[PDB]
Parts: C-alpha cells; sequence; structure tokens
C-alpha cells in the first residue's frame, strides 16, 4: 500500500475489475504505466491499455473505450469509464507526435516522441495514424502521412488492410490465416536480422553454420515452426496487402515517381515499417525485438564459437 | 508576456551520494521558454529549455519519493529537471502550463 495518492484512489474504483490473479498484475501495469522510474513508450502505453482490458472482467469491457474525435483519425483517444459511464478514470490521448495521460482529471504526464518512420530519410516525414480496430482489439495503421519538401502533406487512406482481415474472418474462420502469418512474418525477420548482421560484421568470419544455428535458436525460444515450405498460397500477406493498399493512390503512386533515389529504396521501408505495426496490432509482439534477439543470437553465438 | 514564475525546490541539481539534496531555485516560463534561476535574482540561469522544441521531450508527475508535490522537465540530451513545488494545487499549475508549452512550438 505504499501507492501514490492518486494511485490508491484510481486503484479503489478499478480493484474490482480485475480478479485473483488479474489483480496483482493490473497493479504493476498501472506502475509501469503512471508510476516508474519513467513514463510509457507512447507504444508501449497503448500495449499497457489493452493488457488491462484483457485482465477485465468480460462484463467490464465496455468501459475500455478507444475512438478518433470527429471520427478524425490524427487523434486517437484511449480511455476508462467508471460503471455509471459518468466521468473518466483514465484517459490517454494520442496525436501526431505527443501523448498525454489523465487520472481523474489530473495530467499525470505529456511525452513528445518522434514518430518519424522515415528517419533514414532527413529529407521525409512520414507518421502513421491509428484508429481502433474491432477484429484486432486494438489500433490499427489506419492513414499514412507524408509531408515531402516539394508536396503539400498527402494522407494515404489504409482502411482495407483491415479489410483484407474482414475478408478472411468472413472466409474459412481466420486462425487459419493467423497461424501462417506469425511464423512466416517472424521466419522472415530473423531471417533478415541475421544476414544484416553478417553484412555489418563482414570482418568477424562468422560462419554459415553459426548462421544457421542462430536461427534456428531464436525460431526455437519462439516456439516457431517453418511451414510454411511449401507456402500455401491461399494465404494473403501482410507484406503484400500493405503494398496492395497504396497501389491505387494517384497520390501515392505518383508521389513514388519523385524524388527517385530515394526510387524503390525508401518504400521497401514505408511498407515495412507498416507491416510491423499491423503485426504487432495482432499478435501483440514486437517484430523487431525479435530481429534484435536474433541479431544477439549470432553476436552470442559467435563470441561462443571462441570458446568451443 | 510572462506565463508563471515562483519558487520550487529542485533535485535536479544537484547529485552528491547516498541520494542528493533538494536545493531551492526559482523558475520563470516565459513565452515559450523555461529558464531556471540560482534564486530570484542571479541573473544567469543555471539552466534554459525551450519546452516547445526539440531540447524537451515533454513532462511527468515524477515517482513521489521523499518530497510532496514532485515532478520532473523531460531533458533528452539528459538531464532531467527535477521539480517539487509547495502544494498539490501549486503542482498541478505548474504542469498544465509546462506542460502546454510543449504542445506548441
Amino acid at each position: 500500500n505504499t501507492k501514490e495518492a492518486w494511485w490508491k484512489v484510481l486503484w479503489e474504483k478499478i480493484k474490482d475489475f480485475f480478479f485473483s490473479t488479474g489483480k496483482a498484475k493490473a497493479d504493476r501495469c498501472l506502475h509501469e504505466m503512471l508510476f516508474a522510474e519513467r513514463a510509457p513508450t507512447r507504444e508501449r502505453l497503448t500495449e499497457i491499455f489493452f493488457e488491462l482490458k484483457e485482465l477485465a472482467c468480460a462484463s467490464q469491457r465496455d468501459r475500455f473505450q478507444v475512438h478518433n474525435p470527429h471520427e478524425n483519425d490524427a487523434t486517437i483517444i484511449l480511455r476508462i469509464m467508471d460503471q455509471n459511464e459518468e466521468n473518466e478514470l483514465l484517459r490517454i490521448t494520442q496525436n501526431t507526435d505527443t501523448f498525454s495521460c489523465e487520472v481523474m482529471g489530473n495530467l499525470y504526464f505529456l511525452m513528445k516522441d518522434r514518430p518519424d518512420i522515415l528517419k533514414s530519410h532527413p529529407q521525409m516525414t512520414a507518421m502513421i495514424k491509428r484508429r481502433y480496430s474491432e477484429i484486432v482489439d486494438y489500433p490499427l495503421p489506419s492513414t499514412l502521412c507524408l509531408n515531402p519538401a516539394g508536396a503539400p502533406i498527402l494522407s494515404v487512406p489504409l482502411d482495407n488492410i483491415e479489410g483484407y482481415l474482414y475478408t478472411e474472418l468472413r472466409k474459412g474462420h481466420l486462425d487459419g490465416w493467423k497461424a501462417q502469418e506469425k511464423a512466416t512474418y517472424l521466419a522472415a525477420k530473423i531471417q533478415s536480422g541475421i544476414e544484416k548482421t553478417t553484412r555489418i560484421l563482414h570482418h568477424a568470419n562468422i560462419s554459415e553454420s553459426t548462421q544457421q544455428n542462430a536461427f534456428l535458436e531464436t525460431m526455437a525460444m519462439c516456439g516457431l515452426k517453418q511451414l510454411e515450405i511449401p507456402p500455401p498460397h491461399t494465404h494473403i500477406p501482410i507484406e503484400k496487402m500493405v503494398k496492395e493498399v497504396l497501389l491505387a493512390d494517384k497520390t501515392f503512386q505518383a508521389f513514388l515517381v519523385t524524388d527517385p533515389s530515394t526510387s524503390q529504396s525508401m518504400l521497401a521501408e514505408i511498407v515495412e515499417a507498416i507491416s510491423d505495426q499491423v503485426f504487432h496490432a495482432i499478435f501483440r509482439i514486437d517484430p523487431q525485438a525479435i530481429q534484435k534477439m536474433a541479431e544477439e543470437q549470432l553476436t552470442t553465438l559467435h563470441v561462443r564459437s571462441e570458446q568451443q | 508576456t510572462i506565463t508563471k514564475e515562483g519558487m520550487l525546490h529542485y533535485k535536479a541539481g544537484t547529485s552528491y551520494l547516498g541520494k542528493e539534496h533538494w536545493k531551492t531555485c526559482f523558475v520563470v516560463l516565459s513565452n515559450g521558454i523555461l529558464y531556471q534561476y540560482p534564486d530570484r535574482t542571479d541573473v544567469i540561469p543555471l539552466l534554459s529549455v525551450n519546452m516547445g522544441g526539440e531540447q524537451c521531450g515533454g513532462c511527468r508527475r515524477a515517482n513521489t519519493t521523499d518530497r510532496p508535490h514532485a515532478f520532473q522537465v523531460i531533458l533528452s540530451d539528459r538531464p532531467c529537471l527535477e521539480l517539487s513545488a509547495e502544494s498539490e494545487a501549486e503542482m498541478a499549475e505548474w504542469m498544465q502550463h509546462l506542460c502546454q508549452a510543449v504542445s506548441k512550438g
């Protein structure tokens, strides 16, 4: 009970959404969230929310609501409502480059992060705008923001990466698609991660065995399997899904063909950067964190191979 | 065009060992800029920051430790300016002006 003034209070109005273990775990969620050494990342803060919603009694989930004011993307608000939907216990607001958190209407923190997915490019602003998806119980990349030096901020609608899934739910009953991807996507991610670290560490003589032996190691530690082979084609991958929902834009298609140096170069990042989030929306795994721990296997196996 | 001024106690300045002290400073938020002075007339600002731009990354209410109404000003090139007002009321007031100017430019 060495909890904070408003922590104690908030708890006392919410302590009964959570049962048994849900209770103690929710508490540390609220901890990481509001009362840790530092404040959460924009993306972590959003995880923490839907970590709570998961922990809440099915009955009390109508209390966890997410919406863009005026249905306008540029902002997405996350909030917890009291029993009688009278006043907000917890409110998280996420704009373009800032996010903030309210508790009982006390401003608890405002953070400014830097939401440019196109950083390898100093000429180019590129933001993802999100709005809540019911099929995935999480926000999803719903609009792209591109700020060139040449053109005023072009927006690109994305409602149809979500639309590709409502189409897959209303087929064979989904999880089948959800099986293949999780096991394709992360195999791709580890693979990538490996090769990438061998290219930068060209001089260190990382064997093809280490490369192979590390790939299998993370595939293991994650519990992932490679069938896959031979990749059943009745299955549309997110990677492609994204490329597709960018093909039919007299705004975006024609954009790509300006500052083309920077031609197909800048594209594979935008697409990738999108997929990750859409993927993360689905499985709630940070594909990158894996890639790192893969890039990490490889170095600590190579380091390990100067012993054995 | 002033916004706010007044006395606060900052931990940020400084650290010895065995935790540290809470020293008094004077702080002014004028226009978009936060100036922090040693006291009410020591004209050389112990630190100044542009809340609006790259040098700051926002504010949070601090992990109330030994000192009652604490909060911090997030600075990317790595202080964090630690601060404690006198009353909860006084901190709400700072917190809201400070976080206001971050959302501005």
